[PDB]
Order: structure tokens, then sequence, then C-alpha cells
RNA sequence: UGCAAGGCCGGAAAGAAAUUAGAGGCACCAAGUGGGCCUUCUUCGGUAAGCGGAGCAGGCGAUGCGGAAUGAACCGC
RNA sequence: UAAGCCCAAUUAGUGAUUGCCCAUUAUUCCUUUGGUAAGGGCGGAAACUUGGAGAAAGUGUAGCCCUUCCGAUGUAGAUGUGGCCUGGAGGUUAGGACGAAGCUUAUGGCGUGAGCCUAAGAUGGACCGGCCUCUAGUGCAGAUCUUGGUUGGCG
């Protein structure tokens, strides 16, 4: 006995939770490789840069302090 | 020896007895809530007997106040009188019905000598 | 040495009061002459019109006053969520409400439940003074003094009680502030009774819009 | 529950509109999509290779993926007590670049360029005027109304 | 004492963004209130003019004053609806004091014998009769 | 009065279910401070005491060192060494040989973590001894300590749902790696799925 | 070279989409339930039904109170 | 010549409001209770008579004390309780032949309640109460319950 009655009011008790925003689980994975294989190598460099930018900081913040 | 002032009005006097309590010489004058699915008391019809709510709670300012002021405190021997004598305005002793006669005189003697009101006495002396 | 800082700042308990009932006084007249003026000026523009062959369209009511007149019984969930956003959570919870395009359609949809109209000046302060409560720290604190108002609104403009009225009587610039800073007006059922509650105000019943006739309906409720 | 195939109850839904059939546009082939813009997933037939399920037809959503000839679109799906960000894979012809933001794309483009003109800019050219107020209106034709039968 | 006062309700059609000066419509309706006058103002214009109460504004509704309280004749061309012979008009010449008074008797006569009530009843030509 | 506001009530843990008589002293200490002070620290350090024992995860001295080295790299280089407060307890770390002279304030220390500090050159404090030094908690670096990677939190999940790298409750580790956890047993639990 | 692109980024940016803004987000453990019925609106099947099957919302169940004399459901609440 | 029907009315064409009666609704007033809801005190001073802005740093009570807001139905279910009760243990405090358990009740009181305490027995005769922990064979109206006993119908 199919009814669908009380179901729309069950889905709205604890609320129909809104979707997660885009900054949640934005895993550009399973997508088109030639993009993510480039958006990978550019992440490696931008991490060598993030590590390098902190290296001068501390060393500038040492001598210049 | 005199009380302290209060506002002793009481909400409900008729005790909460269970339901169909008189129809059976077996049930008790002691509230048990009717778990019945279609009992008229639980689903609270009009001419049915009430059910203990939080709403019947006495005023806390006058809760536990004996009709003579003097919230009560059970006393077993004359040394427990001295432990009450500082609240002899707020509390009153009650000898414990198992204290025999030899010791119950030794108490009621001390109470008047201490102005520690006992809820029990008046044997040719109050 | 503690009885001096108090005694000095008990003057602040007194000086900041008299310096508050004066700002409360000086604006409450400026508001009364906005009332006395802009009504007189309304008459003449309707004098030059009807005389010299014109029609002075009465501009518009800026503000509505929405009273929920049927209880929390069986209610369509869209009807029910609207009344939760109007803060009409129980019967007779008159709330002051703009009449924007977005807003007045939220009234269109729940008219069987609400009974609104356009509040007279005399009925806006009658609400605020006899039944006005504020949201001090999440509590329904009665408006007992102007000092309760400025501490709650703080918004550089809303000082006295006749000042909340002028923010409510006009669509105001601080209207989402004066109203949202208040609790919905828990009111009494109108003396003399309601004609019905199931039929619109135009079909012999009483709900929906009663332009300016809600004063005769709120007077019996305040 | 005899039939619940991938294309069920969809006669009028995938049917082309009246007097507009045949091949897809050259605009729809010359569109330009990025990872992130919005797209109306309006599944048209006459391509019949890459149409999404019925559900994702009036639906618009982010492009999380642009393969050579398949746009990957996330779409919010209110399943029962939560929405899934579904990840559909369709071809480009089933996709419009969604206007849904020209409402404020074109607003803040001239709204700021005049707020700047109003804040600093160069000058403040007067803008759209007021809408709802009073007025001593002068009529131009009187009338009445009783009945018409 | 007779209810159902006589209202003079007039209104344009919210000018206009199309026509910029729509013709003004005025007509006089008997009603208990003026909210009921405007409710039946925007029924004539919705029908006899195809104008919504939304897309138009009421210019100046007004309560007609009176006539010097003195008895006189009145023929009230009245048009009611009913499952009882749908949309029949009538004449029913009454003899009351004011137009408000006689049209009251008009309503309390139709609702009396045709059970047609206020919203199923249009009125026209509330005029007087010398003889 | 229809509300709908029936489930918006959050469970805040008003008090502690702990029976330790030396933490009910710190709690009354940090109700006084957390209430009659404008300290943001004392607020925060009070909810972390009344908090349970599984929620006060321990920070190893390794974690304390590294994050106190990430503070002390950007300071006045002679200003002061802030106090590493952890409302859990401190555990030694045999992966950190050399430990700085850092002051630490924990409800507890390992016997090997207290000696590792005191041997290093720092002094481990208590909270009745930190209410004497910055009771408002100026210059104090408050710390939790990892409670992920905990074996309880990585059973949380289903483990048979696509994209669920949770550990099934199984004593026999070589019991459940068969059908359902093999690509060649008619289906393999899909190691990835967008959520 | 530079456009455009991705991962970025600092310099700079403000609003002259209403309301409630009765706080968002997850997480864990565990029941009970898995025979519904009535009803509004519409509507499939049936001669029909106090009929069977649905969609929507509301109810009853799980709930009194007030009144339709009387009634699980109606009207108020 | 309605107490019927359809329309209206609401103090009577005198001058602008609520004719009138009923609720577990509304408003307001007290009282409870929960929210961990906000606050304020969280150890000694005075307004004509006493109470508290002197009762303790506290989830929970006979609340630390005030006062403030708001909510308050509910089957299945869940949970809490400085919560109730029975048997027994480890502690403590304590009763008892000047009368313990038990038992009786138009014995009151007091707790919303579970229940507790008292009195008085022309009852009983020798054991046992409070409190903190522990413990379980721990609460019964209803199972065609089981056992014992009685009873109606019934002389
Ligand atoms: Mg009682
Ligand atoms: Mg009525
Ligand atoms: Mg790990
Ligand atoms: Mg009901
Ligand atoms: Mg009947
Ligand atoms: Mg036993
Ligand atoms: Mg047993
Ligand atoms: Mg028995
Ligand atoms: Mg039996």
């Amino acid at each position: 006995n199919h009814t669908n009655h009380n179901q729309s009011s069950k889905n709205h008790r604890n609320g129909i939770k809104g979707p997660m925003p885009l900054h949640l689980h934005n895993s550009k994975r399973g997508s088109w490789l030639p993009a993510l294989v480039n958006a990978r190598r550019v992440r490696k460099h931008n991490q060598k840069a993030a590590l390098k930018k902190r290296r001068e900081r501390i060393a500038a913040f040492a001598a210049k302090n | 020896k005199p009380t302290v002032s209060k506002a002793i009005v009481k909400k409900r006097t008729k005790r909460f007895t269970r339901h169909r309590y008189e129809l059976f010489p077996q049930l008790s004058s002691s509230w048990r809530k009717p778990r019945g699915e279609d009992s008229p008391v639980r689903r609270r019809y009009k001419g049915q007997k009430a059910m203990p709510n939080k709403g019947y709670g006495s005023d806390r300012a006058t809760k536990y106040i004996t009709p003579s002021g003097f919230r009560s405190f059970p006393i077993n021997n004359v040394e427990d009188l001295y432990m009450l004598v500082m609240q002899n305005r707020k509390y009153a002793g009650v000898i414990s019905h198992t204290v025999g006669a030899r010791k119950r005189k030794a108490i009621a003697r001390k109470a008047m000598e201490l102005d520690v009101r006992l809820a029990n006495g008046n044997a040719k002396l109050r | 040495q503690q009885t001096e800082n108090f005694k000095k700042a008990v003057v602040a308990r007194k000086a900041a009061k008299a310096a508050l009932k004066k700002t409360a006084y000086l604006r409450a007249r400026k508001y009364s002459r906005e009332y006395r003026g802009a009504e007189k000026k309304l008459v003449t523009l309707r004098r030059q019109a009807a005389s010299h062959g014109n029609y002075y369209l009465e501009a518009k009511p800026k503000v509505a006053v929405v009273t929920r007149i049927r209880g929390i019984a069986k209610v369509n969930p869209k009807q029910r969520k609207i009344l939760q956003l109007l803060r009409l959570r129980q019967i007779f919870n008159t709330v002051f409400v703009k009449m924007n395009k977005p807003m007045e359609n939220m009234l269109r949809a729940v008219e069987p439940y609400i009974a609104y109209g356009y509040p007279s000046l005399a009925t806006v302060r009658a609400m605020v003074y006899k039944r006005g409560y504020l949201k001090i720290n999440g509590q329904r604190v009665k408006i007992t003094d102007n000092q309760m108002i400025k501490d709650k609104y703080n918004n550089a403009d809303i000082v006295c009680a006749e000042d909340m009225v002028n923010q409510i009587y006009t669509c105001g610039k601080h209207f989402r502030t004066v109203t949202h800073g208040m609790w919905p007006f828990k009111l009494a059922p109108p003396a003399g009774g309601m004609r019905q509650k199931r039929r619109h105000f135009v079909e012999g019943g009483d709900y929906g819009n009663r332009d300016t006739l809600i004063n005769r309906f709120l007077a019996r409720m305040i | 529950v005899h039939s619940y195939g991938y294309k069920s109850g969809t006669r009028h839904l995938f049917a082309k509109k009246f007097r507009k059939h045949g091949a897809p546009s050259v605009s729809t082939i010359l569109t330009n999509i990025k990872v992130g813009d919005y797209v109306d997933v309006v599944a048209d037939s006459a391509v019949r290779e890459g149409m999404p399920h019925k559900y994702y037809h009036g639906r618009t959503g982010i492009v999380w993926n642009v393969t050579p000839r398949g746009v990957g679109v996330i779409i919010n799906k209110p399943v029962r007590t939560r929405t899934l960000r579904k990840r559909i894979c369709v071809r480009f012809e089933h996709v419009r670049k969604s206007r849904c933001q020209e409402a404020f794309k074109a607003k803040e483009h001239q709204f700021q360029a005049y707020l700047a003109a109003k804040k600093a800019g160069k000058a403040l050219p007067p803008l759209k005027k007021s809408s709802r107020m009073g007025g001593i209106v002068r009529p131009k034709n009187v009338e009445v109304l009783a009945r018409r039968v | 004492k007779p209810h159902l006062r006589h209202y003079q309700v007039v209104g344009r059609e919210s000018p206009s963004e199309k026509n910029p000066e729509p013709t003004v419509y005025k007509f006089e309706v008997f009603a208990p209130n003026f909210v009921v006058a405007k409710s039946r103002f925007w029924r004539m214009m919705r029908v006899k003019n195809k104008v919504k109460a939304t897309h138009g504004d009421v210019l100046s509704c007004k309560v007609v004053k009176d006539a010097k309280l003195v008895a006189r004749n009145y023929l009230v061309d009245i048009a009611y609806y009913s499952q009882r012979c749908g949309y029949t008009r009538m004449v029913k010449e009454f003899r009351d004091v004011s137009k408000t008074g006689a049209v009251s008797q008009a309503y309390h006569d139709l609702a009396s014998r045709h059970r047609a009530r206020y919203h199923n009843i249009e009125v026209l030509n509330v005029k007087s009769i010398p003889d | 009065d229809l509300t709908g506001i029936s489930k918006k009530s959050r469970v805040i843990r008003h008090h502690t279910y702990s029976t330790n008589p030396y933490i009910k002293l710190l709690i009354k200490l940090y109700k006084f401070l957390a209430k009659r002070t404008s300290s943001g620290f004392n607020k925060v350090v009070y909810q972390r005491l009344i908090k349970s024992r599984s929620n006060r995860a321990p920070i190893s001295l390794s974690r304390i060192a590294v994050v106190m080295k990430r503070k002390a790299v950007f300071t006045a280089k002679s200003k002061a060494a802030p106090i590493a407060v952890v409302v859990g307890d401190v555990l030694d770390d045999v992966r950190m040989a050399r430990i700085p002279a850092m002051r630490v304030c924990a409800l507890r220390f390992s016997k090997s973590a207290r000696q590792s500090i005191v041997a290093a050159g720092g002094e481990c404090l208590t909270f009745d001894q930190l209410a004497m030094i910055a009771p408002t908690g100026k210059n104090t670096y408050l710390l939790r300590g990892r409670k992920s990677g905990r074996e309880s939190v990585r059973h949380f999940g289903a483990s048979g749902v696509p994209g669920s790298h949770s550990k099934p409750y199984a004593t026999n580790r070589g019991k459940e790696t068969k059908r359902g956890r093999r690509t060649g047993r008619s289906y393999k639990r899909k190691a990835f799925r967008h959520v």
C-alpha cells in the first residue's frame, strides 16, 4: 500500500538540508585528466613557492627584528 | 519559639488517588499513573480525577511549612536538640515514635529549657 | 572609598536621565509637528485639487498592521511558514509590517488567518505604549522608560518611545530595526466581539484588508 | 511499476517544440564554458546521445568539469531529507549558458559604475526617478459604471 | 438607523507606464463600509473596465452627504443574481426618505423574496418620482 | 502558540560527570574566573574542563613543541615564552629527542612527560598555579591535541558505502576482505564517490 | 611576446532580494514504527457504496477542552 | 399577529464605541516547573518593622540568595532526577521492655507524586530507624496467572 502521505512533512521536520557549498568536496577528481594533470603540476610549484615564501619571512623577521 | 512569617496558601488538598480505587478493596490510595491506552483519566476527560502535574507544586517560599510555621526536623535524642537550637525559629523538632518514654521526657524537658519547639508533647506542660 | 565612585556615578544615574528626557522631549515635538504639519499640508494639496478641478490621489499607506485572528489549528505549511516569518505565532499577535511588493504578497497568501489594515497614528502608539515589549537580551521586557529603548536599539536615532512610533508610523529608515527589536504584540481579544472569523471583512465576516478600519478593531484590542 | 526505464514518461519532455526541429544551433556549438559558470541543462532531443535523465531538465548548476565534448554539471537534487549535488555528464548541446546572474551581472556593472560616480567617479548623472507617491491628478475623461446587459 | 450608506468611490488605473493618464472612473455604491465600497469599486472596473485593484489606485472615496430628511418616492433599478432565475433586473419603486433608506428596503426585499444578498446585487438609477 | 522551535535546543553539557575532587576545584576556580572576568581564555578553558574524558584528547610533547616553535618564530625574539595550556593531558613523545624549555599547563602529565619537560629546562605548571600567572590567560597558547585518527572515529561510518574508508568492526582482520571488498567478487566497494 | 586558461595572488569594493534575522554545520549511539484511517482539493477503477487505488495538504491515531442535542475526524481552539 | 425562513440589527432616525452568555483559547495576575534562559548578588546592614542587594562560589535539594523572561498536551519510545520504595552488605548516626518489627486508621501533615513522618491502639512483645556507598530473587490489579482462603447465587 503505497501512500506518500506524511512523507513531505517527514522530510521537513529535521528539514531538507541545503546542499553543501562548492568549497566542500570540490575534488576535481574523475574529471578530465589533461586539466587535473596540469592543475596538479601547478599545485606542486605553488607549494614550493608557499614553502619558499615562509623561508624569507622568518629570515627577514630574524635579522630585521 | 515563634515562627517566621509566610504565605501558606495551598493549591490542592484532595489527595491524588489512583483510578477505580474504591471499586476494588485491593488497590491502594497511592497514585499510580494510568498507563491505559484509552483510560479516561490519562486522556483527561472532564469529570475524571486529576493527575499530578508539576503545576500543583506548592509555593517554594512556604513549601514544607507545617501549619504551625516551623518546618519539621526529626529528633531522636536530647543532643539533636542543640543541633536544632540555632534554627529554633525556622525548624521544629519531632520525636521519632521509637524513642521510648524514659528518653522522651528527657527531651521535652530540654526543649522548653531551650525554646526549641517540638511538634510533640503537652503532657501537663507545653 | 567605594561610596564616592557610586555617589559620583549615581549622578550619572540622574544626569543621564534628565539629559535623556530632554532629547526625548525635543524630538517628540519635532515628530508631533511632522504630524501636524504634513497633515495640514496634505489637506491643502487636497484643497487645491477638489476646488480648481483636480483629484488628489491619497498617496499610499506605507505601513500595515497585521493581526493573526485565527489560531494555530490546521494550517497549510506555506500558510504556516509565512506567519512564522511575520511573527504571528499565536492568535492576536498584531505586528507592524511594511507594504513592499515582496511583503504585501506574504499577506495575500495568509489572509484567512490575518486581519490587517493601515494603522492610525493614534493606534500605533496605543500599541507601543500599552502593549509594547522589547527584546532585551532575548526577553520580553516591557517598555517602562525611555532608558530601556536606547540601550536596546543603540542606533543613534531611536531614543524615546514617541521615536519608535515615528519610525513605525512612517515606513521609516529604521523600521526593520524598531519592529524586529520588539516582540509581536500579544493582544487581547477585541471587546464587543468579532463579527465572524471565517469570512473576509467585505463579505460580512472579518479578515483580510480593512483599510483604516482596523483602528476600530485594534482599539477594542489594546 | 511495470516500466521505469531511463526514458519513461517523457513523450512531451524530450519532444522538440513546434516548427523548431532538426540540428542544434551553431551558437550551442560555439558556446564557451568554464569550470564554474552556470548552465541550464535543457536536454534537447535530435541529438539523442548524451541526454541526461528526465529529472535534470529544468535544472541549472555549476560546471565542475568541461571535457572535450562533455560538460560536467553539478545539480542540487532534493532526495528525501537532504539535497545531493549530483554530478551529471552531458554533451554541450544539452547546455545553455545560464542567464541566471545577469540580474546582478548587469546590475553591479552599472550600479557600481554609478555608485563610484556617486562616491568618487567623475560626476553624478541623475538616475531613475521615484515611483510611488501622491499627487493632485488632473483627469482627462470622466466616466461611470452601472451595467452592460 | 438604515444601514448601508451611500459611497462615492472614484479611481484611476495606476498611471500607467503604458498610457500615462488612464481615464478616471467614478460611481456611487451603497455599502455598509467603504472597504466594501472599494471591494465593489474594483469589481466594476475588473469587469466593466478590465482593471485590477492591484494595477490601479483609488483616488477619493467619499460619503455622500444627505437629502433634507423628508419623505419622497424612489424607483431603484436593481439587478440581482440567483440560481432563482439567474441575473434578473427589477424596478421595485419604494417610498422611503433618503436614497440610503429606500435601497436598504430594496436589499431587505430581495433577500426576503429571492434570497439574493448583498454581493449578488447590483444597483442602478436610484432616482425619485414626483407623482 | 505554534513554534516549530522544538529541536533548536542544543546539548551544552552544563556540568561535569567527573568525580575527581581535584577537577571540581579547578571548575569552581574557572567558574569564578570564567564568569567574573572579561577573559576570553577563561570562558574557553572552562567549557573544556567540564568536557568529558574522551573529548579532552591528549597532546604529545611533539605537538606542543612544534606549535610553540611556530609561535616563537614570530615574536619579539626576547618578549616571553607563552604558556602551552592543554586541558587534556600531556604525553611524552619518543620521536622528539630534544625539547625546548617551554612552560606547560596540563591537568596531567605522563611520568615520562613531566621528566622530559623538567629535564629540558621548562617547568610544567598546574591550573591552581596558572591562576597565579596570567589568570586572565594573557600570553597562553591553548591547545587541544588530535582526536582524529583515534580508532573510535575511524570506525564511524558504514565501510560498505562507496567512499567510506572506515574500519569494519571485526576481530578477525582476515575475515572480511572477500566478496564486496574485491573487484573480482561481483562488486568492489567504490573507494571514491563525490559527496 | 601578449590574449585567454587553470592554481594562485596582493592592491584595492560596495551594497541609499523583503522577512524572520527565533544560531549554521556536521557526528555518534539507540529505540519505537514499517496493519493506518478520515478528510479537503482532483481522480483512476466500479451499477453503486459508509467501495477499491492514487496525488495534495490537513488531521485522527497519540487529544483533551468549547458546541454541531448525539458522533475518533466536522466548527472553534 | 414566531420561539419559522431570508436579510439586518444592537439602545432606537439623538450625536461616531463593547447588545448579551458560555472555553483547558486570548489578555492580565499570582503559583509551580523546565530552559542551563538571561541577569544581579554570591557575608554584615538599617528601613518603623524586620528582610535582606549578609546566609554557601553551587548541575542536581528542604534550589546559595533574589528577579527576569519564555515554554508547559501527548500513545510507542527515549532520557533525567540530591527520587521513591523492598531484602541484604560495608560505613556512620542512632533508637528499644519507660515497649522494636509488625499491625489497625474519620491519626493528622507534607511532598505535584512515588511516599515519609507523627499519634493512639482495651494493639504487639524484641528487635530496629536515619544518612553515605554497596548489593539484588527489589515495587503488581488484570497473564482462561499460581497457591491459599473467602463470597455471591443460597438455605
Ligand atoms: Mg496534599
Ligand atoms: Mg461568533
Ligand atoms: Mg593515527
Ligand atoms: Mg480536535
Ligand atoms: Mg444535529
Ligand atoms: Mg533477597
Ligand atoms: Mg521477581
Ligand atoms: Mg496481589
Ligand atoms: Mg482476577
